[PDB]
C-alpha cells in the first residue's frame, strides 16, 4: 500500500501488487475492484452509504488482520470437523485433559511469550489454591482440625499485567487508538502509571549483561512465579494491533465460495485486541474453578532426549519453571 | 455510561454518542415561530419548530438560525435547540453520561463561562468539558501537525498546529464562508430574475449552493468558455413546479473564497491566509505545515478544492518545496469522528471538568 | 572492563570506548524546554530534550547549550547529558568501568573538585582522572614538544609544552573563537536582510559557519577582489525554502581570529599569541617550539588555515627559522584519539583517583 495523490486522501495498492491481487481474489471468491476497495476504505453511512479512505499504516494492518481472522476461523473449522466425526450421545459429568505449554522463554522475549507466561502465571494462582485446600481437608481428615498458614499472593503481578485503564495490556491497547502509536510511548507509559513495585524494574538493573545492553525506552523486566523474565518492547504495539472494520469483516462474509462462508459461521471499529487475550482466557479459569483438578508436571531429563542420562542443570530448572519449588514454599 | 459528543454546529448541529461509527442526529439548527393566524381548531400547533420539522413546514414560519456569526442569538432558544437533541433525537437524560461540547476558536469572552454555567445548571450532566472544533479535525485525519480549517455557515477558522503544540500568535478567524455566500449567491440569482428573498426561500438557496456550484481552475478561463455557446447551465427544479437555469454564477459564488472582493470586503483569501499564517511561524517549522494542509467543515465540500487551493498555494510558496492539501471525504462529520476519538481515551476522562469541582470553583475554572 | 573515554566538549561533546578507531557518540550538547502549550494529548512530550532530538525539533523549544564561556552553568542539566550519554547513547552503566574525562586549561576553582565530587556521588564510577583537552593533543600528534590549541565554541587555549614537561608562565586562555564567531555571522548576516535572532535559528548559524566560511591569504587584497564583478558568493539553502546569498562576510567572519578588533575586543589575534607565548620561554627552548606548532579542535577545521597562520607567522618570527604548521584531519576528534592513548597505557592505571581513595581523601585530592 502506498500513499494515494493527494485526492482524496488515503492509500492506494502498489502497482506491483496487480498481478498478486488477481491470483490472490479467485481462491477468496471475490472480485478484485471490490476488494480493493474493502481494503482502502472505511464504509459508513450517513442515513448515503459513503466510502472515506484510510492511512496507509492502517491498511497494512487491515491487511494482515483479515489474515489472522481468516485462518483464526480455519483453524476452529477443523477442530469443529474432527469433533463432528465422532458426535456425543450425551452430557452430564465429565473428566478432561488440559494440555498447555509450560513456562516457556528466550533471551529476548517477545509479545508471543509474554502471553504464555502470563496464561501460566493466572494457572498458578489456581494452582497454589488447589494445594491449599487440599491441605486443610487433609488435617481435618487426621483429626488435627483447623490451623493458621500464611499463604502467598500472586495477584499484584496479574493486577500490573491487567488491571483496567493501569495494567500493561490496557495501555497497549490504548496507544492503538491514539492517532500516531509509538513503541517509545508504551514503554514510558508502563513506568509513568507503575513507579513503584517490586514486580517490575528497569532493564539496567538486570545482573545481566545481555539485559543491561537494552535501552530504558527499549523494554521491561517483570518478575512471575519463574523469576524476573525480560520482555523487548520493539513490534509489541505492531503485533497487538489489529484492525479488522466493518468495510472488510462484511466482505469476506460475503464471498461467493460456500466453504468460506461456512468459516464465518456498527460499532466497534477497530476494537479491543488486547482485551481478546484477557476474555477467553477468564472463560478457562472459571471452568476449572468448577471442576475438581489433577495436577501432573512433566519433566524433560536431558537435552538430547536420550534415553539414561540425567542433567541435573537442566532437571532443577523445570523444578523451578514448573511452580514446584513455590508450593514447596508454601507446605 | 458512554459518554457524548454533541457538537454546536454553525450548520448543521452534530450528535451521536463517543464512538465508534457515525453520527446519530445532524439537523439544520433553526428555530421559527408561526407568522400567519391558524383557523383549524385542535389546535394542534407548536409555539416555536425547531428543525427538522421547521424544514418540512416552510413558508408559513419565520426561520432564525441560533447561531450567527460565531455566537448564540440568545440562550432561551439555545436552551431549546439542546432540549430537543437531548430528549426527541437522542433519547437520552444528561444526568446519565458525562458530556463533550464544542466551541469556535476566537470567540469572545465571556460565552464560553455563561454557556458552561447554564448548561451544567439547566440540564444537570456530571461531567463536561469544551473543545474547540479545528483540534479535533487533527485525531478525525490522524495528523498531529498541519494547518486546521472550521468552515461553516458563517465563520471560517485557520489554526496551525505542530506536534503537538498549537501556535497562538499565528491564528487567524475570518468571517467569509459560507452564510455570507448564501447571502452573495441570493444576490446574484436575482440578476437572473428569480427572487428568494425571504427568510424561508433562503434555505432553497442554501440547497442549490451545496448541490449545484462548482470551483474553476482558472476564473479567467473558466469566464473565456462561458462567454462561448457551450452549456454550463444545470436546470434546478423548485417546489412550486419553477425550473431555474443557472451558468456563470454558478462559478463566481465558490470563487469568492480565493477572491473576496466579489462582496467587496477587505479580507484576502484562503490562498494568501494560509501563506501569511505560515509565514508567521518559526523558520524550521515552516517545513511541515506544508503538505499537512488540513480543510475540515462542510462548506469545503465544493469540487473543485483541493486542486485549485493546491495550484494557488504552489505558486506563491517556494519553489521546489513539497506541497500536499488532505482533503477526505465526509468532512462534515470530521469533528465528530474527532471528538469521539478523544472522549474515549485514558486519561482524558481525568481532564473533564466535573460537578462537585465546577461548584466549589465556578465559572473561573474555564480557562 | 574496557575503560571509557568521554570528552566534556565546548561543542560537541564527544563519547567512546578507549581504543582504537573512533568515537561511538558525538552530539550538539543543547538542551531545550518546549516554548509552547501541547494540544495533542498523548500526551507523548519530554520535559527537557536533549541533542539529538533537541535539533529534530527545532522551532518549538529553547535551546540552551549547558556549557558556555567554558564553565557548565549548572549541574543539573549537566547530570542530564551525562545521563542521556552513558544510558541512550553508549548503553552502558558507570559501574561497570573506569572514566577518563576532559576539562580546559585556565577554568576556575572549585570547578574541577564540584564536578569529580558530584560525579562520583551520582553515577558511582569505580575510578575516574580529569586531563585538560590540550595536552591529550599531543598524543593524537604523536608529538612530544610543541603549542597546543584547543579551539571549541566559545574559548580558544594556547598552551606551550616541551619534551616532556608543561611551561606555567606562558599558558594563554583566550574567549575569542568560536561562539562569539557564531554571534558575529549573525550581526553581519543582518546587514544582508537576513533575521535569524531566535535561539534556534542560530543552530543553522552554526551550520553555514562550518560549510560556506573560508579565510583570507590576504584581507586587504580578498576586499579588492570583493569590489570586483567576479562572484565570490555561496548560494545556501534554508529549511522554509529560502535561498541565501553571501559573499564578503563569506571571508570576513573567520579573519576575526587574526583581527579580533572586528568584534572590537582588545585581545591580540592566534598569530601575536603565539609569538608572544614563545617569547615567554627560555632562549634555547624557542627554538623547538617552531615547527610544533599544533592546531587543534573543530573550530580550527576552515579551509585557509593553517597557510594563512604560516605566511603571518614567517612574517614576525626571525630570519632563517624554520617554521612548520602541523595540522591533521579529523581536529574535532582529535582530543578523543589522544584520550584513547592514554587510558589504555601502563602504567597509567594507577594513576587513576579510585573510589577508596577518593571516600578517604574528599575534594583535596584534586590537584
Amino acid at each position: 500500500f502506498e500513499e494515494a495523490g493527494s485526492t482524496s486522501g488515503g492509500c492506494n495498492l502498489k502497482n506491483k501488487s496487480t498481478q498478486a491481487l488477481e491470483y490472490c481474489a479467485e481462491l477468496l471468491g471475490l472480485d478484485q475492484d471490490d476488494l480493493r476497495v474493502s481494503l482502502t476504505t472505511r464504509v459508513m453511512l450517513t442515513t448515503t452509504v459513503i466510502k472515506v479512505p484510510l492511512k496507509v499504516e492502517q491498511a497494512n494492518n487491515a491487511r494482515d488482520a483479515l489474515a489472522k481472522t481468516v485462518y483464526s476461523h480455519l483453524f476452529d473449522h477443523v477442530v469443529n470437523r474432527v469433533n463432528q466425526c465422532f458426535p456425543f450421545e450425551t452430557s452430564s459429568y465429565f473428566i478432561g485433559v488440559l494440555d498447555i505449554a509450560g513456562f516457556e522463554y528466550f533471551e529476548h522475549n517477545s509479545f508471543e511469550q509474554f502471553c504464555i507466561n502470563y496464561c501460566n502465571e493466572k494457572l498458578q494462582q489456581f494452582f497454589n489454591e488447589r494445594i491449599l485446600k487440599e491441605e486443610q481437608e487433609l488435617y481435618q481428615k487426621e483429626g488435627l482440625g483447623v490451623n493458621e498458614v500464611h499463604y502467598v499472593d500472586n495477584q499484584d503481578c496479574i493486577d500490573l499485567i491487567e488491571a483496567r485503564l493501569v495494567g500493561i495490556l490496557d495501555i497497549l491497547d490504548e496507544e492503538n487508538r491514539l492517532p500516531q502509536p509509538s513503541d517509545q510511548h508504551f514503554t514510558s507509559a508502563v513506568h509513568q502509571k507503575h513507579k513503584d513495585h517490586f514486580r517490575l524494574s528497569i532493564p539496567r538493573k538486570s545482573k545481566l549483561a545481555i539485559h543491561r545492553n537494552i535501552r530504558d525506552d527499549e523494554g521491561f523486566i517483570i518478575r512471575h512465579f519463574a523469576g524476573a523474565v525480560c520482555y523487548e518492547t520493539t513490534q509489541f504495539v505492531e503485533k497487538n494491533n489489529d484492525a479488522l472494520h466493518m468495510s472488510l469483516e462484511s466482505l469476506i462474509c460475503e464471498s461467493r465460495d460456500k466453504f468460506i462462508r461456512e468459516l464465518f459461521e456498527g460499532k466497534l471499529s477497530f476494537i479491543s485486541v488486547g482485551n481478546k487475550f484477557k476474555t477467553q482466557l477468564n472463560l478457562l479459569l472459571d471452568k476449572l474453578r468448577s471442576t475438581g483438578a489433577s495436577f501432573i508436571r512433566c519433566i524433560k531429563p536431558n537435552l538430547k532426549m536420550t534415553s539414561h542420562h540425567f542433567e541435573g542443570a537442566q532437571i532443577l530448572s523445570q523444578l523451578q519453571c514448573s511452580g514446584m519449588v513455590s508450593v514447596l514454599d508454601l507446605m | 455510561t458512554t459518554a457524548l459528543v454533541c457538537d454546536n454546529g454553525s450548520g448543521l448541529v452534530k450528535a451521536g454518542f463517543a464512538g465508534d461509527d457515525a453520527p446519530r442526529a445532524v439537523f439544520p439548527s433553526i428555530v421559527g415561530r408561526p407568522r400567519h393566524q391558524g383557523v383549524m381548531v385542535g389546535m394542534g400547533q407548536k409555539d416555536s419548530y425547531v428543525g427538522d420539522e421547521a424544514q418540512s413546514k416552510r413558508g408559513i414560519l419565520t426561520l432564525k438560525y441560533p447561531i450567527e456569526h460565531g455566537i448564540i442569538t440568545n440562550w432561551d432558544d439555545m436552551e431549546k435547540i439542546w432540549h430537543h437533541t437531548f430528549y426527541n433525537e437522542l433519547r437520552v437524560a444528561p444526568e446519565e453520561h458525562p458530556t463533550l461540547l464544542t466551541e469556535a476558536p476566537l470567540n469572545p469572552k465571556a460565552n464560553r463561562e455563561k454557556m458552561t454555567q447554564i448548561m451544567f445548571e439547566t440540564f444537570n450532566v456530571p461531567a463536561m468539558y469544551v473543545a474547540i472544533q479545528a483540534v479535533l479535525s487533527l485525531y478525525a485525519s490522524g495528523r498531529t501537525t498541519g494547518i486546521v480549517l472550521d468552515s461553516g455557515d458563517g465563520v471560517t477558522h485557520n489554526v496551525p498546529i505542530y506536534e503537538g503544540y498549537a501556535l497562538p500568535h499565528a491564528i487567524m478567524r475570518l468571517d467569509l464562508a459560507g452564510r455570507d455566500l448564501t447571502d452573495y449567491l441570493m444576490k446574484i440569482l436575482t440578476e437572473r430574475g428569480y427572487s428568494f428573498v425571504t427568510t424561508a426561500e433562503r434555505e432553497i438557496v442554501r440547497d442549490i449552493k451545496e448541490k449545484l456550484c462548482y470551483v474553476a481552475l482558472d476564473f479567467e478561463n473558466e469566464m473565456a468558455t462561458a462567454a462561448s455557446s457551450s452549456s454550463l447551465e444545470k436546470s434546478y427544479e423548485l417546489p412550486d413546479g419553477q425550473v431555474i437555469t443557472i451558468g456563470n454564477e454558478r462559478f463566481r459564488c465558490p470563487e469568492t473564497l480565493f477572491q473576496p472582493s466579489f462582496i467587496g470586503m477587505e479580507s484576502a483569501g484562503i490562498h494568501e491566509t494560509t501563506y501569511n499564517s505560515i509565514m508567521k511561524c518559526d523558520i524550521d517549522i515552516r517545513k511541515d505545515l506544508y503538505a499537512n494542509n488540513v480543510m475540515s467543515g462542510g462548506t469545503t465540500m465544493y469540487p473543485g478544492i483541493a486542486d485549485r487551493m493546491q495550484k494557488e498555494i504552489t505558486a506563491l510558496a517556494p519553489s521546489t518545496m513539497k506541497i500536499k492539501i488532505i482533503a477526505p471525504p465526509e468532512r462534515k462529520y470530521s469533528v465528530w469522528i474527532g471528538g469521539s476519538i478523544l472522549a474515549s481515551l485514558s486519561t482524558f476522562q481525568q481532564m473533564w471538568i466535573t460537578k462537585q469541582e465546577y461548584d466549589e470553583a465556578g465559572p473561573s475554572i474555564v480557562h
